């Protein structure tokens, strides 16, 4: 099987909505050991925002099971840890596309990719922190402040406002402040600056992303409505 | 969910992304 | 773990919509090697029938991407053979237990369990021939009749014309004679006599049971209806 | 799907039944 043929295996596995078989051609893609395309960026994206949602999904019904509920209470903590670890494992499987081959292997002028990525990296950091407790809650949480944050500042220098990876980290991150450091303001701010910078220059919309940039405006727009 | 819900790129239509928005 | 622990696993599971460990608890279940209450029969009934049928739903996908397209059809065909491959897997799980445990040690008196498996094994085998092709699909058309319709002689003996797993069997059966026979007129003398024979006899609803049963016959009647 | 889509059981509730079968 060649490179073609993974991709192709991606786009067929998602459109039967098996989404394990396209994170498994996605990342036999990535550890070809070159760079990602746009489009397999993209699939990859998916396949594993599928994959970790799946889980996510399914842990927070078990959560709130666990919450109204001898051996009854010991199996619906077991299947929830269950569920926790796999979780954790898509995670970390995640994290090391990202950091050994995606990010590490990302060109000085590759700044839509290293915002994509560390995006990424901030993203699934916190998918850690939204299941994580304690010292390793602390540790991961960090860690994703970390990623955002310096995709922000490459995404403020080398990005206009109007770009719907700028605009979709702006998004992100704001709900890492409001849902998982319990910091509204900041939350706020975020997203409330990235609309203001992105209609104040509306005029740098471009004519293969501008659906992409409005929608995501309205995003924001709606976190913040709910929010204030 | 609060956070970005579709992929950015024009091969997923509108009508997808607007779904999953909603 | 014992059989109760199990059996919570797969209610958890099912909410969680986590039907692959559904499957298994319930797997383990019948694997115990003592007989199913009605409600461990109904949760292994509905993890298999949603494990097969994300497979089913998934191998209608690609087989309708096969038919609308060198490389590319070589992938398109072997990852539909690989979709089928588990598709089988699954029928076959399912059928070795119905054949090695559950139809195995049902007692005389227990023609409801009967059915049921009887039933199912007719289910099963139907959807290895909606994949099936040349003799191998002739095997499989040819034992789910064989199953249908002992499943049928059986409830026609020994069950109310209304009790709802006397009509999904006929619902299933006469399905079987549309879709895979391609008889439309013995799939209609099938549900029709059902639906007459039960409404023949409504003064026979159970308290327990008359919203399956009623529901059933209109689920017959819709077919008939896109049928005549 | 033709099929029975439900699972015959009172525990399952006639909502999730009718939502099933349309
Ligand atoms: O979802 C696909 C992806 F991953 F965005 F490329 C599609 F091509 F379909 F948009
Ligand atoms: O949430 C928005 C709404 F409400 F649908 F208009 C969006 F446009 F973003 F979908
Ligand atoms: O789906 C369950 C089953 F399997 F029918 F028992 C429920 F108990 F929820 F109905
Ligand atoms: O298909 C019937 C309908 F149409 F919804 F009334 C059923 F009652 F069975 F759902």
């Amino acid at each position: 099987v060649d490179r073609e043929q993974l991709v192709q295996k991606a786009r067929l596995a998602e459109q039967a909505e098996r989404y394990d078989d396209m994170a498994a051609a996605m990342k036999n893609v990535t550890e070809l050991n070159e760079p990602l395309s746009n489009e397999e960026r993209n699939l990859l994206s998916v396949a594993y925002k599928n994959v970790v949602g799946a889980r996510r999904s399914s842990w927070r019904v078990i959560s709130s099971i666990e919450q109204k509920t001898e051996k009854k209470i010991e199996m619906v903590r077991a299947y929830r840890e269950k569920i926790e670890k796999e979780l954790e494992a898509v995670c970390q499987d995640v994290l090391s596309l990202l950091d050994n081959y995606l990010i590490k292997n990302c060109s000085e002028t590759q700044y839509e990719s290293k915002v994509f990525y560390l995006k990424m990296k901030g993203d699934y950091y916190r998918y850690l922190a939204e299941v994580a407790t304690g010292e390793k809650r602390a540790t991961v949480v960090e860690s994703s402040e970390k990623a955002y944050s310096e995709a922000h500042e490459i995404s403020k220098e080398h990005m206009q406002p109007t770009h719907p990876i700028r605009l979709g980290l702006a998004l992100n991150y704001s709900v890492f402040y409001y849902e998982i450091q319990n910091a509204p303001e900041q939350a706020c701010h975020l997203a409330k600056t990235a609309f203001d910078d992105a209609i104040a220059e509306l005029d740098t919309l471009n004519e293969d992303s501008y659906k992409d940039s409005t929608l995501i405006m309205q995003l924001l727009r709606d976190n913040l409505t709910l929010w204030t | 969910d609060l956070s970005l819900p579709f992929p950015v790129c024009e091969s997923c239509p509108l009508y997808k992304k607007l779904r999953l928005s909603t």
